[PDB]
């Protein structure tokens, strides 16, 4: 209902953890489980590559049909651009829907 | 099989687009008049009259037409158009074929 592509079988979900390294140990022997770690993160990098199919559009009309366009008149940022501080954003959701077909 | 009760021709016109090129065909229907009654006649422009020595001009009109499709528009539809200037660099004509038939 949010959007998207109804799955069973979903893309699987990608679990990471930083597996814990323990500090020294008491020397003497005890049960409790150990609560003293070495702080510790990871860095890295991920790639993820899709292969999408295309149904390609047959239209016969012959009237030029809505597309959608990035606006010609001059503003101080670019949409779709970091700005001046270096952040980026999206100045505007952009939906799927611009050519046209019969019922 | 050239008869009066068989057409010559069939009417083709549209646009196929495969990969690196597209094909437009258009088909339409003319009418031709006789011109200058049968005659070649030579026309000319002086200055006499009021006319500008920039404008004069000598030469011939005669009795045949002639078949011009120089305009884009012939060729392609406004949404033909519309597919080709957003997703192209560039475009040249490939190749020609001119075709006459169903005539009265």
């Amino acid at each position: 209902l949010m959007g998207g592509f109804g799955l069973k079988h979903p893309p699987p979900q990608i679990l990471i953890k930083n597996t814990p390294v323990p500090a020294d140990p008491p020397t003497t022997f005890s049960q409790a489980k150990l609560a003293s770690f070495i702080t510790q993160y990871s860095t890295g990098q991920v790639s993820v590559e899709i292969e999408w199919e295309l149904q390609k559009e047959n239209s016969k009309r012959w009237n030029p049909e809505i597309q959608y366009t990035s606006n010609y008149y001059k503003s101080t940022n670019v949409d779709f651009a970091v700005n001046v501080d270096g952040t980026y954003s999206e100045p505007r959701p952009i939906g799927t829907r611009y050519l046209t077909r019969n019922l | 099989a050239d008869g009066v009760g068989s057409s010559s021709g069939n009417w083709h016109c549209d646009s196929t687009w495969l990969g690196d090129r597209v094909i437009t065909t258009s088909t339409r229907t003319w009418a031709l008049p006789t011109y200058n009654n049968h005659l070649y006649k030579q026309i000319s422009n002086g200055t006499s009259g009021g006319s500008t020595n920039d404008n004069t001009y000598f030469g011939y009109s005669t009795p045949w037409g002639y078949f011009d499709f120089n305009r884009f528009h012939c060729h392609f539809s406004p949404r033909d158009w519309q597919r080709l200037i957003n997703n192209n660099w560039g475009f040249r004509p490939k190749r020609l074929n001119f075709k006459l038939f169903n005539i009265q």
